[PDB]
């Protein structure tokens, strides 16, 4: 979501 | 179909108690945002340490606005501040608030929060009912309408950040349609509980540094601020003062956006700007400044500035100046529009655009800032000319835009009446308020419009403001006089003296007044055919003129008639009239039972009949004896003449009875004042034959007489004959009886009430000492002219000034030519000059009265 | 300068989920106020036990309005309810909300409290940012403008008890000035925390019994209530439905009162009422009902009713009816105006005035109640005629008054087209919503305006409402059909068959439609000069007419042209066209490259040239063999004719080759279908000589031809010749090649996409079985006519109905004559027929989330 894009990139780096 | 103007302004902004302090901080470049624990701690809950807050929050003049002290403690502080600044705005307009007491003027207030309401209702066991009346959001407008007695619409509206300008837009539409004659627009914001700031922090809208870096690369949010602003709007014909004219005003909403509800859309804002100027009929080239919203956010500033450069900077060929007051002040959310409007109007009044703070490098996403089509005001630069646009956008999506045209009225051309001294009256709750108004009037003594509005706002009852004052400006003496006025009504009494008060140069100093000169020339054209003109008796006076008694008679009656005319245009209506011989002749014009021509011809015919026939030279020795002792100590054929007081009685007779009481004047304490007027025995038995020739001439002037009123107290008629047929009308037989009867100036004086204000209408107040011992000690005696005074106009104006200090309302603007209706710009502000009784402290909610998660 | 009407209505009131439930409870005389612990305890803090509260508060269709489920929990419940009733109001107006998506319509909401905002911000450690977006008071209007995409003003205003009617007054002024085309007025009140009720109790405004004894001797206060109401306002030209016309609307304020801020003043209210009707130009005799404020207080009721009887009952000579809905419902503070307006409009729609409750004896301080000049409605009495006044007064002193004139449109005169069957389509979030709409349409099958607005509101995309349905009303079969529509776009394809599908009575049943009859008469006047008229081929048909092939040709092409015209006025534009011989002739009119007259004359000239020359009788036996096996098993001189499918191929030749395959039809599984049309071998080598006489006649009709489009797929031209010069335009050589070439109806069918919707344009769908096995199984085939059907108009309307169930929008209102613009009164309500997906429960604040003094 808009404000949930920070958590989104967090999960992305956790997968990376 | 009506033009709408901004007439008044007042405000309370951070580190800005008055509107002038605001302007100074704005142009001073001071960071009005501070890092102090004035409302909560420094950085609790991770909040930013910096915020803009008001100087004081607990001061309120509760007795003036008629609120009970127990109700004042449980009131919203922002409503108390709004009541005070709402009074200050009306007074800044030059309008007395009592002239709007029954009218259809409306109130529109932009609020967004009520934290005092939820702090005062936390304990349901110790509640009071008054917290509903003083803290409900509708009461922020309804209490204003209740106190000021306004009959128009009374609305409180919330439209997020654009709430204050939306109220201005609705007030504009009410005046424009002809629904309302005037309006009041308000905006209020106060930071009390930190939970709202935590909400704004979690939304991502607050800068961590607490700074509005407007149009800057480093902008990351805004800083929360406080503020209480009010303006007065009116139609053009009611305006004494004009700051600007509202050309157009409108609003729209963003609608649906794919990005979210919060995100700004510059396309709808551009449409609003273009539709406004089109409908207004103004070209986009005519703009020179636009106050942007300018909150300093990362995505809002490029959207707003690109919308501005698409709507405005297409074919312009000139840089457009842009600024934002939130960089100086911070961002009050529902009061941001009126604060920006206050900055714009102060900049227009002082001729200089106030600079922005915290602007170092342009935002790279705004290409109009990099090629010069938009120019940020970062230095003080002068105002050149053109229109100013003000927009404020709420975060819900509400967009509002104003176009206003500044007034460019030049100062007036010099005139010969501008060198004459003027009067300035003042009123206030405290002596310091009156002192402030009088010293600011002294500082600007040559500004005629400023003094006219200051005289207009001073007509307040003594129960509301108990301290009044006055100062004569443009004279050589000067000196403010401040005293406390007793409450209640005091009757006004007119006393005009008789003969023996003439001198060389009667009323010349106040021949410069236009209405006095008009009255003198009216009396002149009246006596013109009778081989006489009193203008050379005024200007060309020497000692060969006033020793004649005809010239003395007309030059007394004309001066008294001119003084009565000046007092009548002043607004003053007497409650009791009592005269003394020729004074009682002028009492006919004072009462309205006579006119100009009959009074002047009656005085001249009295002089002409007296100078026609000849009788043995008479005397007016004055003795220190009472009325009863004088009848038993005079020789037969010698009659007492004037009953001035219990100790002063004037005797009348020939030279040898006059020489008789010279020896008795040596005996004991007896006055030997033997002042005569031409050696003629007025009020005596020697003129029993003077009346039948005189009566014949009079019947041809005061034919068909009018009845005397109950206010006129006769002095030639005894008390028991007051109901007779001779003393009901002011006929020709009434005037000839005045010459042949003694003047009873004592029994008339005991009918004067306790607290009367006595005005002496004479070219020289020689009866002032008689009236002091003859009247009750609770009376005030005011002279109007003084013999051999260098500037008798200053003496007259001081008498009007101390008439204001007694309690009688009297506006000295009517004496002089009126000022043109729009005041020129650069006229000094009035709303910083109003001071209140702030000796008490009232309750303000603390941060501990709000839930902290315990 | 524009007339303003009330177009839509919806609401949620105590014990009144829908507007009809409200009306029933109002006329039922039920006490909608209850004594239940639905929000707090029974009598805690000494509060009254009785209050009016909504039935449910935790239901919201979050997916429709596009809010995230985590954002929906932290939303104000009153905003969720306002979103739903705001949709229901627009739908009640008969207006699709998608027609207002870019317009300048405004939103005005009257709120007074935000308790959810302070309940959701009590813990500053577990806060979320979404509570600012869902609970701020400006968002109650801004979220409505965001979802519905409204560009007008979006204002939330608080004016105490008169807040809802003040919003209506401002929306009136926006439409009247021409600023806005439409508007939405809302009013919301929800009782969540008991501290506000304790404040009202300590002020002395709440009745201890919890009853509004309006106009009664025993009145001692009011009862607090809840409510969510919305209405839709519009200009007169946009209105499909009119409840009433707003004649005038205005407001004022009491100003200063000696008694206090709270006390009511009837003199200012009387002035407001008199100024309104004067400015409106209506006489006071023309009123028949006034909805008073009627709160039941001790000092408010005599002031209001004496003001009413001074402004209105001076010279009247008739009793004036008076009522108050607060006696039935209780008093919602900022939503009292729209609730009273809802009661008034429901009473006008049903013809009966709803009675008051709790009225036993008149107040002795109101003398107009004791002599009959004012009459309280305590029994249901019928509506006679005249105007209705609605006033609501806030306790701060704001006064608002409305004058509205009810519409008295009678039901229309009967017409012969009212006996024809109609179509009704519906959409909804659930199958139950579609069932509700279809059964309510079945209940009111004779109401034409009701069905027209129901058909208008049904054009919603399948992503928003995934369940659609239809029902044919006025027929004899009936039966609702409800199914779930797959999301996405589906292409629409037109297939029109060839010859062999005629029968006795072609299209008679749908000759009653006006546009079909107009197309038939246009084709008639086209063939009129050519010694022919197809009207007797329609009406006067027997078995001596259609055995001719000329009459069959024109009676096929005219019926197909009329069907295409009906589909074109329906709003439908085809994506792909593919025909079959004479069907491919009608494909020219389907594509737009032909017109009416050229198509009809081309068909008649084909028939005329065929009937002119004579060739050996031919055959059209059909065999169960593929296209390749038929070429190797025919005798020479015998050609395959029609490639319908992979298993059905029509052979062409004389009688003796036709007799040849009779014996092979016995062998294995071979079809022996030998259906012929006049014994002529179309699509064969016997008409190579038919074309040169025919071509000559054609060049005189389809001179200067137009090019064919890419949507038209040719069936007489092979695939590799599609780019040639013969197959780009629809010339005369294109039509004569159709007769002399075999029809390739298989390779055209493999170009049809996966999810196409196939429409068959034929007087009898004999190609339906061919298209089922010839196309992909993800395609829908819809016939339009059926041979020997008693009512073929019902069969056509069922095809349009299942075209709605596929996903293609098609409004059947265009088929019939339009309904007159104002709907007659007594038309059934639409807003109670809307049902949502309410399977989930959302968070509502409890009484424990508020400070109790602990």
């Amino acid at each position: 979501d808009s404000l949930m894009s920070v958590e989104v990139r967090q999960t992305l780096e956790r997968e990376l | 179909m009506e033009e709408v103007v901004i007439a008044g302004m007042s405000g309370k902004l951070p580190e800005s108690e008055n509107l002038q302090e605001f302007w100074d901080n704005l142009i001073g470049g001071v960071d009005m945002v501070t890092d102090d624990d004035r409302r909560w701690k420094a950085g609790l809950y991770g909040l930013p340490r910096r915020s803009g807050k008001l100087k004081d929050l607990s001061r309120f003049d509760a007795s003036f606005f008629g609120v009970h002290p127990k109700q004042a403690h449980t009131m919203d502080p922002q409503l108390r501040l709004l009541l005070e600044v709402t009074y200050e705005a009306i007074v800044d307009g030059g309008i007395n608030p009592d002239s709007l007491r029954g009218t259809h003027t409306g109130v529109w207030v932009g609020v967004s929060g009520s934290e005092t309401s939820e702090a005062l209702s936390r304990d349901p066991e110790t509640l009071v009912g008054y917290s509903m009346v003083g803290c409900q959001r509708a009461m922020m407008a309804n209490r204003l309408s209740f106190f000021f007695d306004f009959r128009g619409p009374s609305i409180a509206l919330d439209t997020a950040c654009s709430s204050s300008l939306m109220a201005l837009q609705n007030a504009y539409q009410a005046i424009h349609s002809g629904q309302c004659p005037a309006a009041i627009v308000g905006g209020i914001n106060v930071l009390l509980k930190p939970n709202t700031s935590v909400q704004f922090l979690r939304l991502g809208m607050l800068s961590p540094e607490g700074t509005c870096k407007a149009f800057d690369t480093a902008g990351n949010g805004y800083c929360r601020s406080e503020g209480v602003v009010a303006v007065l709007l009116t139609k053009k014909s009611l305006a004494r003062r004009v700051y600007a004219t509202i050309l157009n005003a409108g609003t729209n909403t963003d609608g649906f956006k794919e990005q979210g509800v919060t995100f700004p859309s510059g396309d709808i804002q551009e449409q609003l700007i273009r539709s406004l100027y089109q409908s207004a009929g103004v070209a986009p080239e005519s703009f020179e400044y636009i106050e942007a919203h300018g909150t300093g956010t990362k995505v809002g500033d490029p959207q707003e500035l690109n919308g501005i450069t698409r709507a405005l900077c297409a074919t312009r060929q000139e840089p457009l100046l842009i600024g934002s007051t939130k960089s100086n002040m911070g961002h009050p959310e529902p009061a941001s529009g009126l604060a920006a409007l206050a900055k714009v109007l102060l900049s227009l009044e002082h001729g200089l655009w106030a600079p922005n703070l915290h602007f170092h490098s342009p935002n790279p996403e705004i290409p109009a800032l990099l090629d010069g089509r938009l120019q940020v005001v970062d230095q003080p630069l002068p105002v050149r000319g053109g229109n100013v646009g003000i927009n404020s956008f709420g975060f819900g999506g509400s967009n509002v835009h104003i176009i206003l045209r500044p007034n460019t009225q030049p100062p007036p051309a010099p005139a010969p009446h501008a060198t004459l001294p003027r009067l300035l009256r003042a009123s206030g709750r405290t002596p310091e308020a009156v002192q402030k108004l009088l010293e600011q009037g002294l500082r600007h003594s040559q500004d005629l419009a400023f003094l006219s509005m200051l005289n207009d706002i001073a007509a307040v009852p003594a129960t509301a403001m108990p301290f009044r004052g006055y100062a004569v400006l443009g004279g050589e003496r000067g000196g403010p006089e401040v005293q406390q006025v007793p409450a209640g009504e005091r009757p006004l009494w007119f006393i005009c003296s008789g003969m023996g008060t003439q001198w060389r140069g009667m009323g010349l100093s106040l021949m410069r007044l236009d209405r006095f000169r008009d009255s003198i020339l009216r009396s002149d054209e009246a006596v013109k055919p009778f081989g006489l003109k009193v203008s050379q008796l005024l200007l060309s006076t020497d000692e060969s003129t006033f020793d004649d008694i005809v010239h003395s008679f007309v030059s007394l009656t004309a001066i008294q008639i001119g003084l009565i005319d000046l007092l009548s245009c002043m607004g003053l209506r007497p409650d009791g009239i009592v005269g003394h011989s020729l004074g009682e002749v002028a009492c006919g014009y004072a009462d309205g039972c006579l006119s100009q021509e009959e009074a002047v011809l009656a005085a001249y015919w009295r002089g002409q009949c007296i100078k026609e026939a000849h009788l043995p030279p008479g005397a007016m020795a004055a003795v220190g004896l009472s009325w009863e002792e004088c009848k038993q100590r005079c020789p037969p054929g010698v009659v007492p003449a004037c009953h001035n007081s219990k100790d002063t009685v004037t005797i009348s007779g020939p030279q040898a009875p006059v020489f008789e009481f010279v020896e008795q004047l040596r005996k004991e304490g007896v006055f030997a004042k033997e002042v005569r007027t031409g050696g003629m025995a007025f009020h005596s038995y020697f003129m029993e034959a003077i009346a039948p020739p005189l009566l014949q001439e009079l019947k041809k002037v005061i034919r068909e007489p009018k009845p005397r009123s109950a206010r006129w107290l006769s002095t030639s008629i005894p008390e028991a004959q007051w109901h007779s047929s001779l003393a009901r009308t002011s006929s020709a037989e009434y005037n000839v009886n005045n010459l042949v009867s003694p003047v009873l100036f004592q029994e008339a004086l005991w009918h004067v009430p306790e607290h009367a204000v006595v005005l002496e209408i004479a070219p020289h107040a020689l009866l002032q000492a008689v009236l002091k011992r003859g009247l009750k000690p609770s009376c005030t005696i005011i002279p109007l002219m003084k013999k051999d005074h260098r500037d008798n106009l200053e003496f007259f104006l001081a008498g009007i000034g101390r008439l204001h200090l007694s309690g009688i309302d009297a506006n000295p603007n009517a004496l002089f030519p009126p000022v043109e209706f729009p005041a020129p710009r650069g006229t000094p502000l009035i709303s910083p000059l109003i001071k209140w009784d702030h000796s008490l402290a009232w309750d303000v909610p603390a941060a501990e009265d709000f839930p902290n998660g315990s």
